[PDB]
């Protein structure tokens, strides 16, 4: 399924 | 809504009863890993809706996060301290088998699960 966002700072 | 119902989180008969294990599983471990900084991708149920995630329910059959589980534990709705090991088992398993390896929320999860796990090592008798 779809991926999920981005959650972290790099 | 489309989404599931979230889990059950009181169990209205169900007898008052502490256990040091239960106790440490929230005093301890629950308290720790709310509060770290990837927490919060954790914290509710996944909102499939609201994250156009139509197939996230069909892979994952036992829906499981750590809001549910400190409400369970507020609420004493374990009976046992593995009940509550099993649902932190199954909250990391069900990332590990939807979101895509290397993905940031997968990296999120192994730093939880290592905490989890190190605090499990020092579970009370």
């Amino acid at each position: 399924g779809k991926a999920k966002g981005k959650k972290t700072q790099m | 809504s489309m989404n599931p119902p979230p889990p059950e989180t009181s169990n209205p008969n169900k007898p008052k009863r502490q256990t040091n294990q239960l106790q440490y599983l929230l005093r301890v471990v629950l308290k720790t890993l709310w509060k770290h900084q990837f927490a919060w991708p954790f914290q509710q149920p996944v909102d499939a809706v609201k994250l156009n995630l139509p197939d996230y329910y069909k892979i994952i059959k036992t829906p499981m996060d750590m809001g549910t589980i400190k409400k369970r534990l507020e609420n004493n709705y374990y009976w046992n301290a593995q009940e509550c090991i099993q649902d932190f088992n199954t909250m990391f398993t069900n990332c590990y088998i939807y979101n895509k390896p290397g993905d940031d929320i997968v990296l999120m999860a192994e730093a939880l699960e290592k905490l989890f796990l190190q605090k499990i090592n020092e579970l009370p008798t």
